[PDB]
RNA sequence: GCGGGAGUAACUAUGACUCUCUUAAGGUAGCCAAAUGCCUCGUCAUCUAAUUAGUGACGCGCAUGAAUGGAUUAACGAGAU
RNA sequence: GAGAAUUUGGACAAACUUGGUCAUUUAGAGGAACUAAAAGUCGUAACAAGGUUUCCGUAGGUGAACCUGCGGAAGGAUCA
RNA sequence: CUCGGUACCUUACGAGAAAUCAAAGUCGGUUCUGGGGGGAGUAUGGUCGCAAGGCUGAAACUUAAAGGAAUUGACGGAAG
RNA sequence: AACUUUUCGAAUCGCAUGGCCUUGUGCUGGCGAUGGUUCAUUCAAAUUUCUGCCCUAUCAACUUGAUGGUAGGAUAGUGGCCUACCAUGGUUUCAACGGGUACGGGGAAUAAGGGUUCGAUUCCGGAGAGGGAGCCUGAGAAACGGCUACCACAUCCAAGGAAGGCAGCAGGCGCGCAAAUUACCCAAUCCUAAUUCAGGGAGGUAGUGACAAUAAAUAACGAUACAGGGCCCAUUCGGGUCUUGUAAUUGGAAUGAGUACAAUGUAAAUACCUUAACGAGGAACAAUUGGAGGCAAGUCUGGUGCCAGCAGCCGCGGUAAUUCCAGCUCCAAUAGCGUAUAUUAAAGUUGUUGCAGUUAAAAAGCUCGUAGUUGACUUUGGGCCCGGUUGGCCGGUCCG
RNA sequence: UAUCUGGUUGAUCCUGCCAGUAGUCAUAUGCUUGUCUCAAAGUUAAGCCAUGCAUGUCUAAGUAUAAGCAAUUUAUACAGUGAAACUGCGAAUGGCUCAUUAAAUCAGUUAUGUUUAUUUGAUAGACAUGGAUAACCGUGGUAUUCUAGAGCUAAUACAUG
């Protein structure tokens, strides 16, 4: 994996624990025009929680603190 | 994906599966006739099949003009019009009789001649 | 190999459109030769392999393979009388070449080197 | 107010079409065995311990037919299987 | 202290039976239409300017191909 | 003369099966549409309409061709 | 701050050999091996993130233990794995959800490649064991040849009551175009148990069928006598080269297989291999199938008369039929030949590479505008994305 | 790296569909039928199945049938310090099938919170005791399955300290 992808935030209300919508730029084999995906991708802020609806932040590999929250969000760039 | 609906070739045969020829009980042995350019009766039968259980007309050609095929007499059916298109003479039948053959070999051969066999 | 009966066989083709073109890579390589097959010719790479493999002259590629093969060669030097008799003495492995006596009888050897038979069965 | 008699197509079987008589002159779109049918347990499928109703058609119309109208077609009932 | 058997209570999985709803297949009263096939019936519609130029759309009417109102086209020469 | 619309006429290069075009030659960015004739713009469902009807939209099966461009000749209640 | 892999919870002794010493006469010393704990290691299994997924929109709304947090409860462990409480979100036209269909990949066929069509054998992964349910035993199973209750079937029975599941091998019945023996064996390889050695319907082999490929292939030689037509040369007298016939022709040589004897390797069994000599038998272990109008190499004569018949296409047969039927007469291939199935090529006829629209089929009646797709332009590095080229596995070549 | 032919016509050239030529198949059918090597051989009803077989092995885990005790069987040079019995370890390996599964399945690449008989490396400890128990013997209940009372006895089976 590796690499910092994008990641805006969809859902907030809880302590934590957000959901991200992630996008891509694939290319579908036979029209070889660009795509775009969705994904629903759980990621753990921190026990301070600063993250809005909005904000493009940086995923990264982590500890499973739940088993499909393997993902960690350390810098927060935008705020909305 | 992308594409303009395209259908598959199809062979213009009620029966289907994977398989050659088929066996089939029969009905009854006609002698029908034919379309305009034509003349004489042209013999066949109402062959209905075991696995596959469709109504079909197969042509019967032999040497031998009431040549044993009766009324439950156990075929062998095979294609000719399915290869190819279907006849011109008499339509309808796309389906050729096969001589002396399936489990009880009961449909005969071509009789009264004496070259080679076929 | 093509043909009918014994006598016949070089003789309803030609010599020693389509059909004629596959006659005339045939008969002056009978001439000088004539040990061609039709389901080994596939192979040889009329379809198949070699001489798609290979561009070099395919005319004296197919003069090549049959001077190798012991059968049609033996021929030439008058000690088995026969081509389909030089069948038998290669199967037999009678035809030492080396002098070594042959494993596969499908042997693909060459003009070249010297033949003679094995010491045992010498001139029957 | 809106017809009769006679002759006629491979083959069981039928009358497209044609002729003749009579009268003022002889019916379309659409439907049928009826609050109307002598003939008729007609003729056929399905249902039923029997089942002619339920429901599927047949054609063998004693005697269906567009304004005191055929036909499209939703809502409502101390009314009918 | 342990094992077997019995009784009560809690929670989980799935089946079975009954009713409603939707799709598919077969049987089927009955009803409408097509294709192929000799001879027929009725008219001459189309085909030459076929002796009212045709065809297509649409509306009304007739035993019948059809006829008529209205619009347009060249699928009548020439860029009407 | 210089610009826009450009009834259009006429024509070389060039293209095409050819008549012809003068871009319907030729180029891109983007969208629509075609895959033999008959069955069929029909069947059925959905959707719209007050109703006649519109829009979307097949198959069984039948057949071996339907069709375009261009020629010769007979014929006319065609002309010279 | 450099990275990847591995890693946990309560005793058990028996055996061979032997000098001194001690002994309640069962110690001790040396050596091999096992068990309980502690920490490693190898091998194998779990669990999970991200990306890519088939058609149908004549399937458009779906989703409350649902998205997630809080706490306990449960688990080998991460966990809505589970419950109570709280918030009202989560998914979807970038195709949710539903319906229909389907094991997936390495790979296999066809093709010049692009691609299209498939997922047999082999090998790797998942899921299943009459139907439906549950559990135990155990490190591993909610277990094909394990267990219990229930249901349907067929079977035994003293009628009280029991015993069963070939989607393991061989085989039976039924289904069908159609597919093989109720065989032999532990030698070899591999797995299971200190070694010896035992077990294996795994496997190594055999039997059955032109099922296909492959080779031998559907047969071919040295020498002599005679007759006919064509061509070179010719001193015209003949001579050379050369083969549709012919002869009790002559010399023979030759495989595949059997049989006797010798010799050889593994064996539990069936069939034994190889070379040479001598004798005998058979003989290249009987050649058939298909086509002859054009496409598609190859014609003449009789017989039949829209009949009998053939037909992939267009067609032929009703009196002179190269198409029917038989002959002789020809062509092509051959242990295969023809037909049937079905995929691909032909097909640039679903066009990514590589298609058309004035008249042949094809521009929506016309405007307008959102999502979407596309983008004139100066100077720049970083960031983001697309596209390589090179190295890791397998095969060939190099080495023994 | 790719070669097209025939059939819409009176004739010609386009458009266009069809038919045929090629390579291939766990093959099937007609016909003929002489061999071999190698390979392959239920595609239909994941339908129902008779019978025999596919799952065992160690005595090297022990008492140890001497001293003392019934009956039977096998071996020897003589002793047999005897065995075939009851216990323990495998049956989750291997083999078969694709019903099911658009799936957290599977395929590319990875990641962390675990388990792991047996195998393999290294240290210390391995003491001191107790009770039952098949096999076996005399009897007894049943059609069979399945077993009942009672007496004797070992362990690396079991339970204390």
């Amino acid at each position: 994996r590796g690499k910092i992808l994008t990641g805006t935030v969809v859902s907030t209300k809880m302590h934590r624990t957000i959901v991200i919508r992630r996008a891509y730029l694939h290319y579908i084999p036979k029209y070889n025009r660009y795509e775009k995906r969705h994904k629903n991708v759980p990621v753990h802020v921190s026990p301070a929680f600063r993250v809005q609806v909005g904000d493009i932040v940086t995923v990264g590999q982590c500890r499973p603190i739940s088993k499909t929250v393997r993902f960690n969000v350390v810098k927060v760039s935008a705020a909305a | 994906n992308y594409k303009k609906r395209l259908l598959g070739t199809a062979f213009k045969s009620s029966p289907f599966g994977g398989s050659s020829h088929a066996k089939g009980i029969v009905l009854e042995k006609l002698g029908i006739e034919s379309k305009q350019p034509n003349s004489a009766i042209r013999k066949c039968v109402r062959v209905q099949l075991i696995k596959n259980g469709k109504k079909v007309t197969a042509f019967v050609p032999n040497d031998g003009c009431l040549n044993f095929v009766d009324e439950n007499d156990e075929v062998l059916l095979a294609g000719f019009g399915r290869k190819g298109k279907a006849k011109g003479d008499i339509p309808g039948v796309r389906f050729k009789v096969v001589k002396v053959s399936g489990v009880s070999l009961l449909a005969l051969w071509k009789e009264k001649k004496e070259k080679p066999r076929s | 190999r093509t043909y009918s009966k014994t006598y016949s066989t070089p003789k309803r083709p030609y010599e020693s459109a389509r059909d004629l073109l596959t006659r005339d890579e045939k008969d002056p390589k009978r001439l000088f030769e004539g040990n061609a097959l039709i389901r080994r010719l596939v192979r040889v790479g009329v379809l198949s392999e070699d001489k798609k493999k290979l561009d070099y002259v395919l005319a004296l590629k197919v003069e090549d393979f049959l001077e190798r093969r012991l059968q049609t060669q033996v021929y030439k030097l008058g000690l088995a009388k026969s081509v389909h008799h030089a069948r038998v003495l290669i199967t037999q492995r009678h035809i030492a070449v080396g002098k070594q006596i042959v494993n596969i009888p499908s042997f693909m050897v060459r003009l070249d080197s010297e033949k003679h038979i094995d010491f045992a069965p010498t001139s029957p």
